[PDB]
């Protein structure tokens, strides 16, 4: 039922009880949950909702969470039954819990972990304690095709049965349709095929409370369970993965986005694990190492996604990997997994425990529902504002700066209607002046300035006119690291211009001032992840609530505005605010480029030359 | 290679022609 | 003689160029923007000016997002 | 959008040879109809357009194809005029050809870093008669095979 104002009239189905201020939760029958942070029971409710519900919005005071079948499965596999969840909900709900939500929870929890998938002898078996379920499922044609066929094409016979390797993800999706999701549980201590490894945790390793909480939630009753953990960049997420690998101590395979990711993973493993370097190898095309005796093998998706013929040695290493069965597999940048080629990698590799870590989980192509069974339920997601309060990461000062359009530029922008409009507003003379003023001001403040520009041409022109280092498609790796070290060590040069490769193609040194000029055009997760990775925790200004500075230049009256509001929405979900700065104080006195419009019309000439 | 260099010359011709077109258009816009 | 009584519009230069494009490109159709007047002011018939603002209403609409 | 009032002139030109009300006009009278609207193609162009119009050997063109041909001729004519203006911009010395000096002067004025060797390479690749430069007709032809305009 809907009110004339459009709001949902849930009052009738919600019996309100007098314990209003004491209880902090609202449970609408839509499945959504609302929590008040100012309530004294905030911490307990916070942990309960995190355990049971997937967070949606966490602004300063009131937070919204959501209930999903995957969230309920995660809660059940943690070890919580229906009665306890219902009791705790009713103890925290301001109003009575609607019977519809109760029934939904009952239906979800009554069948969770019913079906078990076992990887033994390089063979995948489906087994359970309810043979009627399995027998009834045999009628499903997709299950019939997924089931392993004999040499004669016949079907292979708590008795389990082998399933075709290629048809795992098909079974993964199908089981959801069968309302009987599989269980990704590993024999952490009962393992006998794969022995342990001489790898432990160095005493220098420190588990921050949220990291330890996430790890222990993953280790449900001491058994590792597949899932995804979301942590901000530089919050020890790599350290968290290293710690998990050390805990498992079984054969470990790690996949990174690029070669720099592999190098960082190897360095982190050396920095905190006791594994000897003889057992660490990088399955890359540049640094080749023998796979034999390699306890922890680090590679990239492309090195496993090569449909084309590889090098002969690469073929041998792939054969070794396929033969070997992995107790643990680690995937970084999970948001890139839903791509078809990378999804095929999961079928290619046979591993028991797969764990995914990333900074964001909102793929703009909404290919995330499948990921809930590609890997598993979202294990954890730390509150960004809470981590800011604890000082684990910098307390960022976000800002969106609007730049007026030159009349000639705006007339041209309106004249064009196709995708070619990108160049004009990305080359706004006023935007150039604003960026120059910001760079001058922060250099006078002695700040680490990193300027992003997704457009290749705009990046080149901006960096060259400002005479600052620029990195783009070519990105000669040796010279790339040379520029990075110049920024890190030389105080004379502290202004680095980086193209789209700054997302995941290399390592970003910790900075304090991040100026984003051009973006993908709606990649709400990509540039938010770029902001998270660029700005890290810095000593000295921890007490202040604004120790990291982020500026997003947007051209007024352009379509770019529509992108920015579309994009930073994700950061709004984390409580981050963006104050509009139409005009910058101090630009008048300081001399900047394009003071004359005669220069600006020459710039327009240059831009229009490239159509 | 022959067709590539021929197309390079054609592209240079096109770029020069468009540059002169834009120069004339903007000069007419302000003169 | 020839002196016109209509409605003048005063806006920022960006909107001025937008109106110039509307007149020249005939996006509104008939050239109802007979002639501008000043560096930030234009002179139009009141017959179309409403619909003129309509186009402007869409413009600032398209430079925004829907929640 | 192509034309608003010029179509009436094309209709009149077609109806001058469509006085019999057959809906089509003779192909042989195509030259006069073009001269009825100012077009003065040479014999080679007349033969080429008769070949394209009369592939099936009907000998007549209808209103739609005649209008399309006239619109194409007008577009090509204005394109030729703009190309001539561009040639005059290049041939600011009114030599009748865009010599290497003219191309170099335009390139330097354009500010491009196009090397003199590349300038002469383009000239030769745009040189057909072998005169050592690019003529009016050679420039017209290379614009006709231009990537886009
Ligand atoms: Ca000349
Ligand atoms: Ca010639």
């Amino acid at each position: 039922k809907v009110d004339e104002y459009g709001a949902k009239d849930y009052r009738l189905q919600m019996p309100l009880k007098d314990d209003h201020t004491s209880r902090p939760l609202w449970v609408a029958p839509d499945g959504h949950i609302f929590l008040e942070a100012f309530s004294p029971v905030y911490k307990y409710a916070q942990d309960f909702l995190v355990a049971i519900a997937e967070p949606v919005c966490r602004p300063t005071h009131v937070h919204e969470y959501k209930l999903t079948a995957y969230s309920l499965y995660a809660a059940v596999s943690v070890g919580l039954q229906t009665s306890d969840i219902t009791e705790y909900l009713r103890k925290l709900s301001k109003t009575g819990v609607p019977d519809g939500i109760m029934q939904f929870i009952k239906l979800c929890t009554v069948s969770y972990g019913k079906v078990k998938l076992v990887l033994k002898h390089n063979r995948y078996f489906v087994e359970s304690c309810h043979p009627d379920v399995i027998q009834h499922l045999l009628q499903d044609p997709v299950i019939r095709e997924c089931r392993l066929r004999n040499s004669e094409g016949e079907a292979t016979e708590t008795v389990s049965f082998e399933v075709k390797q290629e048809m795992i993800e098909e079974l993964q999706k199908r089981c959801i349709h069968l309302e009987y999701p599989l269980l990704a549980e590993y024999d952490f201590r009962n393992d006998s095929v794969n022995p342990d490894i001489n790898i432990d945790l160095k005493p220098t390793a420190v588990l921050r409370p949220y990291q330890e909480k996430s790890l222990r939630k993953m280790f449900g009753n001491g058994r590792a369970r597949s899932g995804v953990i979301v942590l901000p960049c530089g919050a020890g997420k790599s350290l968290v993965g290293v710690t998990a690998a050390c805990t498992v101590r079984k054969r470990c395979l790690v996949l990174g986005n690029s070669a720099v990711s592999v190098e960082q993973w190897k360095a982190q493993f050396k920095m905190w694990s006791t594994i000897d370097d003889s057992q660490i190898c990088r399955f890359t095309s540049d640094a080749k190492d023998k796979p034999i005796g390699c306890s922890v093998a680090i590679s990239t998706y492309s090195m496993l996604g090569h449909t084309t013929k590889r090098s002969w040695e690469a073929e041998r290493v792939m054969e070794w990997l396929k033969t070997q069965e992995w107790g643990l597999m680690i995937l970084d940048e999970v948001h890139t997994i839903p791509a078809k080629m990378f999804r095929r990698v999961l079928t290619i590799v046979q591993a028991h425990c797969k764990l995914g870590l990333t900074a964001t989980l909102v793929r703009e192509d909404d290919k995330i529902v499948d990921l809930n069974f590609l890997i598993g339920p979202k294990l954890y997601e730390a509150n960004w504002m809470e981590l800011q309060n604890n000082g684990y990461i910098a307390k960022v000062q976000c800002a969106e700066v609007w730049c007026p359009m030159s009349p000639e530029f705006y007339r041209e922008y309106v004249a064009i209607k196709t995708k070619k409009r990108i160049l004009l507003y990305t080359m706004n003379p006023n935007k150039f002046r604003a960026c120059q003023f910001l760079i001058k001001f922060h250099e006078r403040r002695n700040d680490k300035i990193i300027v992003f520009a997704d457009n290749v041409f705009a990046l080149k022109e901006y960096a060259i006119r400002l005479n600052k280092p620029y990195i783009y498609g070519p990105t000669s790796q040796g010279e790339r690291m040379q520029i990075l070290q110049n920024f890190k060590h030389n105080p004379k040069i502290n202004t680095i211009f980086i193209s789209k490769v700054g997302d995941t193609s290399f390592d970003l040194p910790e900075a304090n001032v991040l100026i984003q000029i051009s973006s993908h055009g709606g990649s709400r997760r990509q540039e938010a992840q770029r902001l998270g990775r660029v700005l890290r925790a810095k000593k000295g200004m921890v007490a202040e609530e604004y120790n990291a500075f982020f500026y997003s230049l947007v051209s007024q009256d352009t379509q770019e505005m529509a992108y920015s509001t579309k994009r930073q929405r994700f950061l709004v979900d984390q409580g981050y605010s963006f104050k509009v700065i139409t005009k910058l104080a101090g630009m008048e006195e300081e001399d900047l480029a394009f003071s004359t419009k005669e220069e600006q019309q020459q710039l327009l000439q240059k831009v229009l030359a490239a159509t | 290679e022959k067709e590539k260099k021929e197309k390079r010359a054609l592209g240079n011709w096109k770029l020069l022609a468009k540059g002169l077109l834009i120069r004339e258009r903007l000069k007419r816009r302000y003169g | 003689v020839n002196v016109l009584k209509g409605v003048l519009i005063e806006c920022d230069p960006a909107m001025k160029q937008f109106l110039l494009y509307l007149d020249e490109s005939n996006a509104l159709g008939k050239k109802f923007i007979i002639q501008d007047i000043d560096d930030t002011h234009v002179f139009v018939i009141a017959e179309l000016v409403n619909v003129l603002q309509e186009r402007v209403g869409e413009l600032m609409d398209q430079n925004a997002f829907s929640l | 959008e192509l034309t608003e009032e010029q179509k009436q002139e094309i209709r009149e030109a077609f109806d001058l040879f469509d006085a019999d009300g057959t809906g089509t006009i003779d192909v042989k009278e195509l030259k006069v109809a073009m001269r009825a609207l100012g077009f003065e193609p040479k014999k080679e162009e007349i033969k080429k357009m008769i070949s394209e119009i009369d592939k099936e050997g009907t000998g007549k063109m209808n209103f739609g194809d005649f209008l399309t041909v006239m619109t194409q001729k007008m577009s090509e004519k204005d394109t030729k005029e703009e190309i001539l203006k561009a040639f005059k911009l290049f041939d600011d010395d009114e030599t009748g050809k865009i010599s290497f000096k003219n191309l170099k002067r335009v390139a330097k004025e354009l500010g491009e870093n196009l090397t003199d060797e590349e300038l002469q390479e383009m000239i030769d690749e745009a040189d057909r008669d072998g005169d050592g430069e690019v003529s009016e007709q050679e420039f017209l032809r290379i614009m006709k095979k231009t990537s886009l305009y």
